[PDB]
């Protein structure tokens, strides 16, 4: 099929950035002391 | 608009006599039409064979003529087919197969001028609508 | 203790992570079957004769679809309501062709479902709670009954079933609109209330607690801290929440018991859906929405449109393109 | 096909059998609070 | 014995069988060439279709393969009659007339390729070898049939594009350059020759009824021209019911 | 395959004869787009990618 | 590559309900 | 070189008149006399190489004969299309209003 | 569950999360080339 | 030109998921209590 030709890096990184941000953000809450 | 006596007035028969109905008479082919025909020949169509329609233009190249206060009552009464080769009184409601249509068993000779001026007078409201079908709603 | 002694206190412990009981045993499997099935065939289907005019669909990922397109399409129209499970068609190849994963997937997750409607009750009971959380859950239930059996029964095949997919759904309402003119219907019309007032009392009733929440933590921190699990005193002033809505609109058009408050929540939505449900099982046997075609006549007897005449005109249009290749007589009486 | 068939009508009937021996095994007991209401 | 009636047969599959003749039914069915005569019912039931593969540049001798039908037991055609003409020199011709003379029937091969096909003997003309004074186990019709398109004029693609009726370009695509869409753009409407013979393999000389194999060869669908058709042969059964008319 | 064509043209065949009764996939290995070490660390893909699908 | 992407997103998504519900804060009483 | 037989049909006589061979039956109703006896008798007849052939399908009555003459002048006839005569076309050709 | 007593913290250093960017992005710089060929 | 169609994919995955890899671990350590 004749999809765009940017549509794989477009979905992989509108996946990717946000989650990597709140993944970040979670090991470091982690990572605080208890 | 109105329903004026000239828009009630429809040929009597083939030789150019007409006859002006009376506003009781429209609104009582109008009731007498939903009772008996409506259910095959609804807006001027025809459900079970929708090639032959109630138009007047198609009722005027049927043989007889139908186009006309006689030619639709003597239909009501001894149905044929287009060309007028056949009597179709088994297969149509008719005063004449009343014992197997009975909601013919009480139409009238009153009843049946009644009807037949409906048939005439709806497309002088409706124009195409009348017989059009679906198209035309 | 003996076997099934034993076992069928497992079956209904308390203090399984995820409550089996014995709704669950039928639940389990028969989710997991329409859910494996659902999945296969959703990505790797081959294209399916809905209509009976051997016309195939592509309902699957891999045969040209994507997650908007895609579908589990509805079993033939050759088959109707007859009872096409596999074992029924002489290969795999022809219980695909036919739509054989519709039937399967649709009655696994009605038993299901019904089964976790079933299990809401159950545990409700084992823990002591009040019982009625299943009979809010019957709006959902009842309404995937109606597209997907009720429907299908009255118009005498699963081909008429809802699609298993996005644009299979809307496929499902243009159809429907035009067959049935349900919009016009006022049932579907409660039905808009409920899912519209169900979103507004939503918000509203999210809205009046979260701005009544009491003073527990500072602004370096998430208000939500100042609520514990389990604490005895409600967190939020509900005489505030009160005095703010009844001033909004009057005194007694606001509720100051939260456990009439809450039953309205429940309600509003639950008998609206329950409507909306109704109106599809009851238009599954043609009796359609309200008809003004044609309602407003002049004088002389010209027809003069209504909004109701063009709602007819979109309707028409609907009618008159859909399985373009199915109907060979005039009138669409199913 | 048939063996399906009949591996099928054998899983369904189990778990039905489940389902009804299971609500027979003293249900209305299975709670927090009274019990005896037999 | 038995005499089935519809509420004996229905859901069984027996209603897209051909009847059979049993093992005794070996005999010969005189025809008086003064007289004349019809098929009352000719019944077809195929029992494997094979499609040609089709090869690789090579022009290797492409094979016909085994396929699995999926549109289940509605394959069978039936309740056909005609006139079968004593010709002068002792041949039978049989002319089809009317009957439940087509079936269109989807098999899929190897790999999933699935081959819509048109099956018939619409407007039959098949013939015996000459001085057939008696119908018997050695008689055989061979003859031509036309294979109309599987899909009729009013058939609409999913894009509304039709023959008699649709769309006449690909109006989702409204600047695209037309040329390379005509043959999807612009349906034609397929009419070609299949060819079959009929074996007879029992006769009952009292009743007039022969059964045997028949072997037919025809093309499938087309897609009204958007594809080249596949040659398929069917193989199947026969049952005939021949009389003085 | 040179031998086979040999002990053909020794049984009476015809060049023509001898050549055609060589079985395409002996020829198809007797070509160098099938030889492994005919490739490069960043073409990626299959064969047909480079050469293409080979017909006859 | 689209079909692999879809189903992709729909098995990490799966996954996600498995560590929601496995392996979530469990909640505490005070 | 690809074209649409019926559109191409469009501008030959079966545009202009009803072609009895290829004209789908309900066309018969727009002249007096014709349908539905005529019209069964003409469609089954068919094809014709000319117009005037159609008065010697048999059976025909005296009447039957002056309405077809009557009514040459709104006959064609074209050479048979596949595509207008399959299917039991000319007998229903799925339009209906 | 008893704690596991075998668990260790991670880390780090900034210097070292320099030193993997530059490898990576060098790293990136150089095969990027080839993987568009 | 006619470059590999996966290259810019591969290149920006390349970096990526090994740069936040690392980030992820820069960033808990920085959170981690000091002495
Ligand atoms: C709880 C488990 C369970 C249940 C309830 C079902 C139920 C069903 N499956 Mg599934 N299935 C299951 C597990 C189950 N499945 C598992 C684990 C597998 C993998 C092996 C399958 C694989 C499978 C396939 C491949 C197919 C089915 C199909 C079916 C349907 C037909 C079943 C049938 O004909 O038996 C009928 C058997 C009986 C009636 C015997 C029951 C005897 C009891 C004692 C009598 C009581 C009967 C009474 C009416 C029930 C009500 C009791 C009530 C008062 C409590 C039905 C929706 C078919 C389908 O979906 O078709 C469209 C189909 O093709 N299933
Ligand atoms: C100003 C905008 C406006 C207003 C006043 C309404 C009003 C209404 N709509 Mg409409 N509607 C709108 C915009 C609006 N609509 C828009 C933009 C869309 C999308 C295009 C729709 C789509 C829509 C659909 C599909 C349907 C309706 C329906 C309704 C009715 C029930 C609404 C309901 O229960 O909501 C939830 C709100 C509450 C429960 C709060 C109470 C609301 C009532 C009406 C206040 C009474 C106050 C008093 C008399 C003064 C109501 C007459 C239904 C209908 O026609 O029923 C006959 C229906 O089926 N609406
Ligand atoms: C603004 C416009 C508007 C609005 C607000 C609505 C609103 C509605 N319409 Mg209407 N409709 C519209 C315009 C609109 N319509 C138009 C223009 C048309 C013609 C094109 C239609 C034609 C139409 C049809 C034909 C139908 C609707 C129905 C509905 C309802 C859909 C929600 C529902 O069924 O909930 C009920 C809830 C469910 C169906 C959910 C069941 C969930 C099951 C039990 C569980 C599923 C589990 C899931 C698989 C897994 C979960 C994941 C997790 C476990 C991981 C709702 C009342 C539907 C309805 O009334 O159905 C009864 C319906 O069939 N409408
Ligand atoms: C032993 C492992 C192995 C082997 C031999 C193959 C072999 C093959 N695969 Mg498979 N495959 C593999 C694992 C493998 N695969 C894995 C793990 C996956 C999941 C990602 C795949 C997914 C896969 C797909 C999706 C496809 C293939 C295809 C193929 C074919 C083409 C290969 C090609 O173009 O490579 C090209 C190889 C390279 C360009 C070499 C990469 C060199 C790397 C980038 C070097 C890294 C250097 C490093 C960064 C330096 C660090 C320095 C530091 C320490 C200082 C070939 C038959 C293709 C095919 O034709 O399928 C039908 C195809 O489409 N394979
Ligand atoms: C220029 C000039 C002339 C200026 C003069 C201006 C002037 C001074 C005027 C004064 C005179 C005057 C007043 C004239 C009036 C003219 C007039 C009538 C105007 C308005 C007309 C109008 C269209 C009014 C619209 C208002 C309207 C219909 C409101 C909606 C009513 C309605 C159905 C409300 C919903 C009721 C309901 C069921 C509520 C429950 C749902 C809900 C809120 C759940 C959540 C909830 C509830 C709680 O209860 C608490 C606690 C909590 C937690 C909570 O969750
Ligand atoms: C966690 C997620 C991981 C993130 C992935 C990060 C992606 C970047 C890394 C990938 C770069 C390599 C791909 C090359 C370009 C490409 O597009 O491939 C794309 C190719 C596929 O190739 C495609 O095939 C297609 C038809 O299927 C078409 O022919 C295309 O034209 C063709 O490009 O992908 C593969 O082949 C994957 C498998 C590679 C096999 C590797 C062999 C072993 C290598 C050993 C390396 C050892 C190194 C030690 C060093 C110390
Ligand atoms: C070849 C077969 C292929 C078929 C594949 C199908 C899956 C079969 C795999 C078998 C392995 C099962 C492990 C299950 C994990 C688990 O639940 O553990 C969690 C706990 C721990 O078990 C607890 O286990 C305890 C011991 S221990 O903790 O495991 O050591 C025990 O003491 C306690 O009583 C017990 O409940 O188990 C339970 O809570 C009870 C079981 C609940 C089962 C839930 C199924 C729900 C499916 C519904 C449909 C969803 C569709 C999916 C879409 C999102
Ligand atoms: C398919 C699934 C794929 C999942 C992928 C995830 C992969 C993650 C890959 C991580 C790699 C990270 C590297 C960390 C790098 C890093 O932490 O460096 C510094 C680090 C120092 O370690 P120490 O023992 O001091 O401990 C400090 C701690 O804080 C480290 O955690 O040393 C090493 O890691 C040894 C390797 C040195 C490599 C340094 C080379 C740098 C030279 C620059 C080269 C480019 C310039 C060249 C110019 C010509
Ligand atoms: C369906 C069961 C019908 C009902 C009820 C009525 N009519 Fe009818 N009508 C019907 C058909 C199928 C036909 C065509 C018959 C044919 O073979 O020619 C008709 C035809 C007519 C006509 C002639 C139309 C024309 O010449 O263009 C007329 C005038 C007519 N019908 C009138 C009529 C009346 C007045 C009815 C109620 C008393 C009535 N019909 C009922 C089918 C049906
Ligand atoms: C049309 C069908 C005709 C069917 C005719 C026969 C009627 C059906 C009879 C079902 C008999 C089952 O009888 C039932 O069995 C279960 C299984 O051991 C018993 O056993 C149960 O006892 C207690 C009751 O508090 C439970 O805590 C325990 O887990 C369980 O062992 C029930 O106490 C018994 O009442
Ligand atoms: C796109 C690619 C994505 C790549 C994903 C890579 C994910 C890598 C996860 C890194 C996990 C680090 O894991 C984290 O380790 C730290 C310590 O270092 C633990 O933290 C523990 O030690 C620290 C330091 O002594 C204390 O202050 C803290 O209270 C204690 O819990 C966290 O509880 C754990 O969540
Ligand atoms: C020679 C057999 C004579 C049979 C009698 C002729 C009329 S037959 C007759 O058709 C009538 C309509 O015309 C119906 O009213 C009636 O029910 C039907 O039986
Ligand atoms: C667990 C894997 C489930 C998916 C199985 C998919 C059906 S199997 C699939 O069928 C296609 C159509 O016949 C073939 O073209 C293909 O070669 C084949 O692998
Ligand atoms: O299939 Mn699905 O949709 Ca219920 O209507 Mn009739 O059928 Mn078909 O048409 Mn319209
Ligand atoms: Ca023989
Ligand atoms: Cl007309
Ligand atoms: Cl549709
Ligand atoms: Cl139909």
């Amino acid at each position: 099929m004749e999809v765009n030709q940017l549509g794989l890096i477009a979905t992989a990184l509108f996946v990717l950035v946000p989650s990597v941000f709140l993944i970040i953000l979670y090991v470091q809450t982690e990572s605080q002391q208890k | 608009a109105e329903l004026t006596p000239e828009v009630l007035t429809v040929p009597l028969n083939s030789e150019g006599k007409t006859i002006t109905l009376t506003e009781k008479q429209y609104l009582e082919g109008k009731r007498l039409f939903q009772y008996a025909c409506a259910s095959c020949h609804v807006g001027g169509i025809t459900k079970t064979n929708p090639s032959l329609d109630l138009r007047t233009e198609t009722l005027a190249l049927a043989t007889p003529p139908r186009d006309n206060i006689e030619g639709l009552v003597d239909y009501m009464k001894n149905p044929t087919t287009y060309d007028g080769e056949q009597e179709i009184a088994e297969v149509h409601p008719s005063l004449r197969s009343a014992d197997i249509f009975p909601k013919m068993r009480n139409l009238t000779e009153k009843d049946l001028v009644a009807i037949a001026g409906h048939i005439l007078v709806e497309p002088k409201i409706l124009g195409d609508k009348w017989g059009g079908g679906k198209v035309y709603y | 203790a003996n076997l099934w002694e034993r076992f069928c206190n497992w079956v209904t412990s308390t203090d399984n992570r995820l409550y089996v009981g014995w709704f669950g045993v039928i639940m389990i499997p028969t989710l997991l079957a329409a859910t494996i099935c659902f999945v296969i065939a959703f990505i790797a289907a081959p294209p399916v004769d809905i209509d009976g005019i051997r016309e195939p669909v592509s309902g699957s990922l891999l045969y040209g679809n994507n997650i908007i397109t895609g579908a589990v399409v509805p079993s033939s129209n050759a088959i109707g309501l007859h009872f096409y499970p596999i074992w029924e068609a002489a290969s795999l190849d022809e219980w695909l062709y036919n739509g054989g994963p519709y039937q399967l997937i649709i009655f696994h997750f009605l038993l299901g479902a019904s089964c976790y409607m079933g299990r809401q009750w159950e545990l409700s009971y084992r823990l002591g709670m009040r019982p009625w959380i299943c009979v809010a859950y019957s709006a959902p239930l009842a309404s995937a009954f109606a597209v997907f059996l009720i429907y299908p029964i009255g118009q005498g095949s699963f081909s008429d079933g809802m699609p298993l997919g996005i644009s299979g759904t809307f496929n499902f309402m243009i159809v429907f609109q035009a067959e049935h003119n349900i919009l016009m219907h006022p049932f579907h019309q409660l039905g808009v209330a409920g899912v519209f007032g169900g979103a507004l009392f939503c918000a509203m009733h999210g809205s009046l607690v979260t701005s009544s929440l009491i003073r527990e933590t500072t602004e370096t921190e998430s208000a939500n801290y100042g609520y514990k699990f389990g604490q005895e005193e409600e967190t939020y002033n509900i005489v505030a929440a009160h005095g703010y809505f009844g001033r909004l609109i009057f005194q007694y058009a606001s509720f100051n018991n939260s456990r009439s408050l809450h039953f309205f929540l429940a309600a509003w939505p639950v008998v609206g859906v329950w409507f909306a449900a109704l109106g599809i099982s009851t238009m599954a046997f043609n009796l359609n929405g309200f008809n003004f075609n044609h309602s407003v006549i002049d004088a002389k007897g010209n027809v003069i449109n209504t909004w109701a005449d063009i709602i007819n005109r979109a309707n028409l249009g609907m009618e008159v393109m859909h399985e373009r290749n199915a109907h060979n007589f005039p009138l669409d009486l199913a | 096909m048939e063996t399906l068939k009949i591996t099928v009508y054998i899983v369904v009937t189990f778990f039905v059998l489940l389902f009804v021996f299971g609500f027979l095994s003293g249900d209305p007991a299975r709670n927090p609070k009274r019990k005896d209401l037999e | 014995a038995a005499t089935l009636t519809y509420d004996d047969i229905v859901g069984t599959g027996l209603a897209n069988k051909c009847p059979t003749l049993d093992d005794t039914a070996r005999g010969a069915y005189p025809i008086d060439s003064s007289q004349t005569y019809r098929i009352a019912r000719l019944c077809l039931q195929p029992t494997t279709f094979l499609v040609k593969e089709e090869p690789k540049n090579k022009r290797q001798e492409a094979e016909f393969v085994p396929t699995k039908l999926v549109t289940r037991e509605t394959t069978s055609l039936d309740q056909i009659q005609g006139e079968l003409k004593v010709n002068s020199d002792g041949s039978l011709t049989f002319v089809e007339e009317d009957g439940i003379d087509f079936q269109p029937v989807t098999v899929q091969m190897a790999g999933g390729e699935r081959i819509p096909l048109l099956f018939t003997v619409k407007n039959l003309v098949a013939s015996t070898q000459p001085n057939v004074t008696s119908i018997t186990t050695s008689t055989d019709f061979k003859g031509e049939f036309n294979v109309p398109s599987y899909r009729t004029a009013n058939f609409l693609d999913p894009k509304g594009r039709g023959l008699a009726s649709g769309y006449d370009s690909a109006i989702a695509l409204p600047q695209a350059k037309e040329e390379e869409l005509a043959r999807a753009n612009v349906k034609r409407f397929s009419l070609t020759k299949g060819q079959i013979s009929l074996n007879v393999a029992k006769v009952d000389g009292r009743t007039g009824e022969i059964a045997g194999t028949f072997e037919s060869e025809q093309l499938s669908d087309d897609d009204m021209g958007a594809h080249e058709p596949h040659e398929v042969k069917i193989q199947g059964v026969f049952y005939a019911s021949i009389e003085p008319a | 395959i040179n031998r086979r064509v040999q002990a053909s043209l020794a049984s009476g065949a015809t060049l023509e004869e001898a050549w055609s009764a060589i079985p395409e996939k002996l020829a198809f290995y007797d070509y160098i787009g099938n030889n492994p070490a005919k490739g490069g660390l960043f073409r990626t893909g299959p064969m047909n990618k480079g050469d293409g699908i080979a017909q006859a | 590559m689209e079909t692999i992407t879809y189903v992709f997103i729909f098995a990490c998504i799966i996954a996600l309900f498995f560590f929601a519900i496995f392996f979530r804060e469990p909640p505490r009483i005070t | 070189e690809l074209v649409n037989v019926v559109d191409e049909k469009l501008g030959t006589a079966y545009g202009e008149k009803i072609d009895l061979n290829n004209t789908n039956i309900a066309a018969f109703i727009q002249y007096r006399g014709l349908y539905p006896t005529l019209a069964k008798l003409i469609v089954k007849n068919a094809p014709y190489e000319s117009v005037e052939d159609v008065l010697n399908i048999p059976g025909l009555t005296e009447r039957q004969k002056q309405i077809l003459r009557e009514n040459l002048e709104h006959f064609t006839v074209t050479e048979v299309e596949t595509a207008l005569v399959e299917g039991g076309d000319r007998y229903n050709n799925g339009l209906y209003k | 569950m008893e704690p596991n007593p075998n668990r260790q913290p991670v880390e780090l250093n900034r210097t070292s999360l320099y030193l993997g960017l530059l490898l990576i992005l060098v790293l990136a710089l150089l095969f990027s080339s080839y993987f568009f060929n």
